[PDB]
């Protein structure tokens, strides 16, 4: 063998012609970057959603070390929260649950609630209630 | 850079927004507008 | 002219019906699919106008509709009701259709069977094709249904019309039969009979779905369509469209840019046709599900939150009520329908003449053993003595065809 | 025909389609609403004419006292279909489209 | 304030309503359509990936779905009935 | 050109087939309501 | 490039035509039921 194919007929694994070591090849660009933003006339601070990156390889996947300093501000920090839809940066997580207005994914939403910031939380399916049945 | 300049009825530019300052600025050139209601948007990746 | 068929018994029947609600959430990036990590390629794509700002926008428009479709089907109520701990529903057993609190998941007993009955099979994310998570995860999907049963079973149908009003379940179906033309004395004399039959009906459908019989035929097609179409898009990148190679990197290592203007563009034109067909075929498929989604949404407002008098719209037979349950990429309706059992060969007549006066049935039919006459409900044989209270007098006796002479017992001054 | 256009026959032939309509025609006449919800229940058509009036608020007695008038009038409406379909101005526009 | 209308007679009328259920199923084969009776042209078509193995399932997908329409509209009864030998329908003449 | 000619025919057929589905389902719902039983919906099965 | 400009537009408009066509028929169904008579079905002409 010299190289391996897949359903896409793309070279995913190749054999080293020198060390004869089995190794894999794959790119991780995650070009579908999304931002959660309120009305553009309301505020400038926003939250950026990264899709399926675990936000631990952000400086490595895009090589943000040699990039402009404005990209490294949102690349890492204490404002990091991980969802089932990816890692969300730029929002303060809250332990409450409201009827959300901004759909993001994986049951996580965003809002404009108070010192102002954008909060992200699991949406509230409704007001819990019980029926006095007998 | 990719610049989006808006012109008044006279043609004099009163304000301009660069589309590389922050990922918020990437939204405007992606959508080709400024005053857009609240929601969620996706911008094509442009980092090199 | 004078033969009628009135059932003498009845049986309860529970059927199933599958309807898709939301399809697979897919989105295609502009530059990644056509040519990834090539700034010399995106320059040539820029001269072909604005296609990917239309196709992705159209594809994103599916995502808004898909999340909206689930909201207008499942989030019909605004409060999450809870079933009471005391499962004393007048002889009925409801454990199989309600979520088990012991398990850490909110999926009910039959939803686990449904979730493994149909599958979805993921790893080809590298070449642009990605999958956005749905707005409502499967844990929350089961939570909506648990509240919806907690409203219909316990609060009647009033919870779909305002504040929930408590009611016994023996009460609920008692005058629910009043909506199909039979009085409410049937169930109170046959509550034990209907309870075991209803419980066995749940057991009968449970074994069929737990067996090898594939009853979820409609669900597999929509998953395959949103899987076969993507796989065709995956395989289509391996074709050269007549080029010297099917990969642009080799062409970038083969021909100079002056000589690559002709070569790359015909690849770019070919692959745009490949992507345009996918976005087009995704819209009609999204349009057909949306037509079915509104059908599911209508059945949510009609077949669940109340009693529907439309024939054969909720299952098969007379409607009593339904049990919505969560399913992957769809919903499952459990219509509990009323089916008449074996009947008796009756002899009928439109009217009775007593003293030259015509007595017509206020509510029901006129049936006879063969010598004596009785009145009963149209859809159930409960013979009664002909009185002046169950009939009303109108017209003479020489204007109605088929009238028969008979007597009427007068109970006011016996 | 030429150039690869093949027409597959319908799964149900036109002859068998009429039999389902014939089955529905006998089902509607001799059963009414019972045969669509379980076992067929035979019932006189004169009776079934009454029980649909009760479904629209019309009293049971209106049919029986005016049975003769309805019989002549209902067939006249049926007979008007031929005059409305055999004319030059065809009413079958939707199918023709 | 005190005027109501109650009809003293009634009229029975029948109206024709038209709704299509299915159309003629079509199928196109690319092997002889695009390149008619020429094996030197089909090899160019083979270099275009899989469109004509993708369009055939689209038309057949329509034809399979359209055959479902005929069964969904008419075949809603599990029994086949027949008219009784007598025709005592209370004055109604249904032979038309 | 012929593939584009064939493609627009397939797209036209698929659009029209979906409308037949909407009409047939309306016909199917009518068959379940207008014929097999009695419908109290106003002005759904004809006029009156 | 210009025929493909129209092919994209006409396909989308026909698809969007079906979206309105189902909605208009849905309104027409509500037009013969919710106003021209009294409707018995639940949550079809508003909540409650
Ligand atoms: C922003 O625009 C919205 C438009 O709906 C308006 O309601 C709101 O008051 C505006 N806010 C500011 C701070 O201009
Ligand atoms: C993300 O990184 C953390 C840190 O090691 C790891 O524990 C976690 O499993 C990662 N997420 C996934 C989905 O692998
Ligand atoms: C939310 O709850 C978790 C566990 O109870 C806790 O670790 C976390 O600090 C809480 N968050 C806030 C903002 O209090
Ligand atoms: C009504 O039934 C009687 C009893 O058989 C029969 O003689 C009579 O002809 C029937 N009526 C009509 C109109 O046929
Ligand atoms: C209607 O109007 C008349 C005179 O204008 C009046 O006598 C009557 O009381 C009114 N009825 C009602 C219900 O207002």
């Amino acid at each position: 063998q010299q190289f391996g194919r897949d359903i896409a007929d793309t070279t995913d694994a190749v054999r080293d012609p020198q060390t004869l070591e089995i190794l894999d090849i794959t790119p991780c660009s995650f070009g579908g970057v999304s931002v959660i933003t309120p009305g553009t006339n309301t505020s400038n601070q926003v939250a950026v959603l990264y899709q399926d990156v675990n936000c631990t390889e952000v400086p490595v996947a895009i090589h943000a070390d040699q990039l402009t300093p404005t990209w490294r501000v949102y690349s890492t920090g204490s404002n990091v929260f991980q969802t089932r839809a990816g890692c969300l940066i730029g929002a303060e997580h809250v332990n409450n649950s409201y009827e959300c207005d901004i759909p993001i994914g994986a049951g996580i939403c965003a809002s404009y609630q108070t010192s102002q910031s954008i909060i992200a939380y699991t949406m509230s399916l409704g007001a819990e209630n019980s029926v006095a049945y007998s | 850079r990719t610049f989006l300049l808006k012109y008044n009825e006279n043609g004099t530019i009163t304000d301009a927004v660069d589309c590389a300052l922050d990922p918020l600025s990437e939204t405007k050139c992606t959508l080709k507008s400024f005053t857009v209601e609240k929601g969620i948007y996706q911008t094509s990746n442009f980092r090199v | 002219n004078n033969s009628i068929a009135i059932p003498t018994n009845f049986t309860i029947s529970v059927t199933t019906e599958i309807l898709p609600v939301s399809m697979t959430k897919t989105s295609v990036d502009c530059t990644m699919y056509i040519c990834g990590d090539s700034t010399e390629c995106s320059n040539l794509l820029l001269q072909y106008g604005s296609f990917c700002t239309q196709l992705n926008r159209a594809l994103t428009g599916i995502a808004v509709e898909q999340d909206k479709n689930t909201q207008e089907v499942f989030a019909q109520v605004k409060q999450i009701y809870k079933t009471p701990p005391i499962k004393d529903f007048g002889g009925f057993n409801f454990s199989q259709i309600l979520p088990d609190p012991s398990k850490p998941s909110k999926r009910s007993f039959i939803e686990d069977l449904l979730f493994n009955k149909v599958t979805l099979a993921c790893a080809q994310k590298f070449n642009g094709l990605t999958v956005l998570p749905p707005l409502l995860t499967d844990e929350m999907i089961a939570q909506y249904t648990s509240a919806l049963l907690a409203g219909t079973i316990t609060s009647g149908w009033t919870f779909g019309a305002g504040a929930a009003l408590q009611i016994p379940f023996a009460m609920q179906m008692a005058y629910r039969f009043n909506g199909i033309g039979v009085t409410q004395n049937v169930l109170y004399e046959n509550q034990k009979l209907i309870a075991n039959q209803f419980n066995s009906a749940i057991g009968k459908i449970q074994d069929s779905l737990s067996s090898t019989a594939s009853a979820l035929g409609k669900l597999q097609d929509v998953v395959n369509q949103n899987a076969q179409a993507l796989n065709t898009l995956v395989k289509q990148l391996s074709s050269n469209f007549g080029a010297i190679s099917s990969v642009l990197n080799d062409i970038l290592s083969r021909l100079d840019p002056p000589e690559a203007e002709v070569q790359i563009d015909r690849l770019i034109t070919g692959r745009l046709q490949s992507l345009q067909t996918y976005v087009t075929q995704q819209l009609i498929r999204a349009a057909e599900i949306r037509a079915s989604a509104n059908l599911a949404a209508t059945k949510m407002s009609e077949c669940v939150l109340g009693q529907s008098k439309r024939v054969d719209f909720c299952g098969k037979g007379y409607h009593l009520m339904s049990f919505p349950q969560s399913a992957p990429h769809g919903v499952v309706f459990l219509h509990v329908t009323y089916v008449p059992a074996q009947e008796k060969n009756f002899t009928t007549a439109p009217a009775i003449c007593h003293d030259g006066k015509a007595h017509f049935p206020r509510e029901g039919v006129f049936v006879s053993n063969g010598t004596h006459w009785f009145v009963t409900q149209r859809n159930f044989y409960e013979p009664q003595i002909i009185t002046t209270d169950n009939t009303f007098v109108s017209g003479n006796c020489d204007v109605v065809i088929g009238i028969v002479n008979n007597t009427v017992y007068d109970p006011l001054q016996p």
